[PDB]
C-alpha cells in the first residue's frame, strides 16, 4: 500500500 | 473581473515586467529575478501621484497611460493591486523620506487610498537604525520570510520606495508531505548546491520543444484561478538562450502546443529571497527625471522640490512548498528542476501576469 | 510503503 | 506511505 | 577467534593475494580476477607438504612463511579454512593426478587433515570425459552455480589441484527486489555490454579521494560479520592506475578516511564465473621448480619423481544479488571496472580480493 516514490537522482556524467 | 481600463494597464504592466526582466537578465551580477508586474506598475503610479511636469509625465508614459486622466491611472492601478488579493500573499509598500522633509496630506491620503502606501521618515545620520527599521518593517510585513531588504542604501538624500512581498503558490493538487528529500541543484555544469526537493506525479499541461531544447509545464494553483508556468532548457546552460526566445507571442505559441500528460515534477523546496533596486532599470524605460536630484519634481509629495527617487526596492520571498488542495500515470515524463529555470504566475481569468522570475541559484552550500 | 519511484534523468554530458 | 525514490538515472552521453 | 599463529598466516595469505592480484593485473590476457587468499595459501601449503628441497622452499618463500616451521604453516592454514565456514559459501579442494600414479598414505592423510584435499585418479588423455567429470565435481560442489572449471587442460602428464567455490554476499541491508533494471557496463571507452543493475541508497562507510580521483565504499554483510569493499576510479579508465596505488598500507589509509554517508550504490547483478590457472603467476612469484617436469621434487606426494604441478585451478562463481537482511546521496555507480574485497570484520582477515572488468552480457 501507498503511492510510488519520487524519481531517483540524476545519473552520473558522461565520459570526456 | 477587471474593468476595461485596469485590463489595459495590466497588459502594459506585463510588458513592462518583461522589459525589466530582460534588462536585469543581461546583468552578469544578477542571479535570481523576482518581479510582480502590478507592484512595479504601482511604483510608477506613485511617481505620477507625487510628481509634477516631466517627472510625472514620464511615469504615465512608461505606463503607456498618457492619454488617461491621473484619477483613471490611480484607480486602475488601485483596482489591479486589489485584484492580487485572491496567508499565501503578503505585500507592504513604504515611502521613506529624510527627517527634514514633510509629506503632503493630499498625497498621503491618495497614496493610502490607491496604492496602500505607508509613509515613514528615515535618518541616515544613524545608518544602523535606518537599515534596521527598513529590514524590520520588511520582516514584520512578511512575518520573517524576508528578514532583510538590503545590507546598504547607496543614495541617502532622497525618497526610498520599498515593496516587501511574500508569495507562496498553493497548488490545486497538493504534493504529499513525505515526497521531500535532499538532492543537488546544478547552478552550472561545474557547480552543485545541496537543496531540498519536493516531488509529484500527475496530469499536467506539458510541452517538450525538441527544436529549441526546452520543457514547459503548467501547474494550476488553488481552484484553477491562477497557474504557475515553468520554462527550463533540456541541458544545464545559462538562461541567456532561453531568455532571447521568451516573448509574449512565443509564450502563446508554447501554451497552445501544451497537452495534458503524466509528468513527474521535481522542484526545489524552500524560500527564495530576492531584492532588486529597480532605480537604474526604470530610468532606462523612460523614468529619467524622477531619479535625478537636479531634475526631480516630486513636489505634490512633499510640497517642495526637496525630493528625488533614490531607490525602488522590489523585495520578494517566494516559497516553494508542498501545500495545496486535497483534490488528488504509468510512464511520466520528467520535469526535474535541478538546474536554472524561468517561471511565471499567470491569472487564469484575465491572462494577467502576477509574477515573472527565474531561479538560477537557490539557498544551500557547495559540493 | 508504495513501489520504488521511476529512474532519475540521464546524467550530464562529459567535457 | 510513499515508496522509496527510484534508481539513479543512466550515465550522461560523451563530450 | 583465530589462534595467534593462524592470524599471522592470514596476514601472509592477504599479502600473497595482493602479490598474486598485482601479477595477474599486469597480464593483458587476464580480465576478471577472483582470489580467495586462504585457498591460494592452502595451495602453496600442499606444494610445501608434497614437494621437498627447492620445490618446497620456494612454496614457503612465495607465501613469505620461510621463518615458520612446516607444521605451523599447515596447522594454521587449516584453522583459517575451517574459520571461513559460517551468507552462502561453498568450497571443494581436489587433487587430480594420472590414473597410473599412486598417492602416498602419509600425504593423503595430511592433505585431507589440513586442506580437506580429496584425491582422484583420472585419465587426462580421455579429454572430454576428463573435463566432464571435473566440471561435474565443480557443479555439484557449488550446486550448479559454477557449471564449468575449464574448457581445456593442456598437461595430461602431471598433477592438477582444483578449487571450486561459490560465494554470495548476503547484505546486512538488502536491495529492494524491484530496484533492478537494464543498463550498459563500459568494459572500455569503445566497448559497452548490456547488464542488469541493482540499486540502493543507504548509509555506508565511504571515501572520495579528490586527489587520486577514486571512490571507496564498505557494504556490511549479514550481521556485520564481514563486509564487501569496492574501489573504483571516478571516471572510466583501465584499473592500471588504481592498481599501482593498491597496497595493504594504502588500503589501511583509505579505510581510516572513510565515514558514514548517504550513498546511492548501483552494482551489476548476476553470477560472475572466474577460472584462473594460477600456475604461470605463482612461478613468477618464485614457484619455479614445482611447475617444471624436469625440476619438480613432489616425492612426498607420489613416493618418486613421477609428478609435477601441471595446473592450480582457482575457480569461483561470485553472485551479486538483491537478497540480504530486512543527506543528498553520493553516487557509487559501478558501470565501469572496479576492484573489490571481502574482509572478515572480527579478524581483518581478507576472504576475497578481485576485480570485475567484464561481466556477462552482449555487446551494444
Amino acid at each position: 500500500p501507498g503511492p510510488p516514490g519520487p524519481p531517483g537522482p540524476r545519473g552520473p556524467p558522461g565520459p570526456p | 473581473m477587471l474593468s476595461p481600463k485596469a485590463a489595459t494597464l495590466a497588459e502594459r504592466s506585463a510588458g513592462l515586467a518583461f522589459s525589466l526582466y530582460q534588462a536585469m537578465a543581461k546583468d552578469q551580477a544578477v542571479e535570481n529575478i523576482l518581479l510582480s508586474p502590478v507592484v512595479v506598475a504601482s511604483s510608477l503610479g506613485l511617481v505620477s501621484l507625487g510628481g509634477k511636469a516631466t517627472t510625472a509625465s514620464q511615469a504615465k508614459a512608461v505606463l503607456s497611460a498618457e492619454q488617461l486622466r491621473d484619477e483613471e491611472v490611480h484607480a486602475g492601478l488601485g483596482e489591479l493591486l486589489r485584484s492580487l488579493s485572491n496567508v499565501t500573499w503578503k505585500l507592504g509598500s513604504r515611502l521613506y523620506g529624510p527627517s527634514s522633509v514633510s509629506f503632503a496630506e493630499d498625497f498621503v491620503r491618495s497614496s493610502k487610498q490607491h496604492y496602500n502606501c505607508e509613509h515613514s521618515k528615515i535618518n541616515f545620520r544613524d545608518k544602523r537604525s535606518a537599515l534596521q527599521s527598513i529590514n524590520e518593517w520588511a520582516a514584520q510585513t512578511t512575518d520573517g520570510k524576508l528578514p532583510e531588504v538590503t545590507k546598504d542604501v547607496e543614495r541617502t538624500d532622497g525618497a526610498l520606495l520599498v515593496n516587501a512581498m511574500f508569495f507562496k503558490p498553493h497548488w490545486d493538487e497538493k504534493f504529499h508531505h513525505k515526497m521531500v528529500d535532499n538532492r543537488g541543484f546544478m547552478v552550472t555544469r561545474s557547480y552543485t548546491v545541496g537543496v531540498t526537493m519536493m516531488h509529484r506525479t500527475g496530469l499536467y499541461n506539458y510541452y517538450d520543444d525538441e527544436k529549441e531544447k526546452l520543457q514547459i509545464v503548467e501547474m494550476p494553483l488553488a481552484h484553477k484561478l491562477s497557474s504557475l508556468i515553468i520554462l527550463m532548457p533540456h541541458h544545464v546552460e545559462p538562461l541567456e538562450r532561453l531568455e532571447k526566445l521568451l516573448t509574449k507571442e512565443q509564450l502563446k505559441i508554447w501554451m497552445g502546443k501544451m497537452q495534458k500528460k503524466a509528468v513527474a515534477i521535481s522542484l526545489p523546496k524552500g524560500v527564495v529571497e530576492v531584492t532588486h533596486d529597480l532605480q537604474k532599470h526604470l530610468a532606462g524605460l523612460g523614468l529619467t527625471e524622477a531619479i535625478d536630484k537636479n531634475k526631480a519634481d516630486l513636489s505634490r509629495m512633499s510640497g517642495k522640490k526637496d525630493l528625488y527617487l533614490a531607490s525602488v526596492f522590489h523585495a520578494t520571498a517566494f516559497e516553494w512548498d508542498t501545500e495545496g488542495n486535497p483534490f488528488d500515470l504509468r510512464s511520466p515524463k520528467l520535469f526535474y528542476a535541478d538546474h536554472p529555470f524561468i517561471f511565471l504566475v499567470r491569472d487564469t481569468q484575465s491572462g494577467s501576469l502576477l509574477f515573472i522570475g527565474r531561479l538560477v541559484r537557490p539557498k544551500g552550500d557547495k559540493m
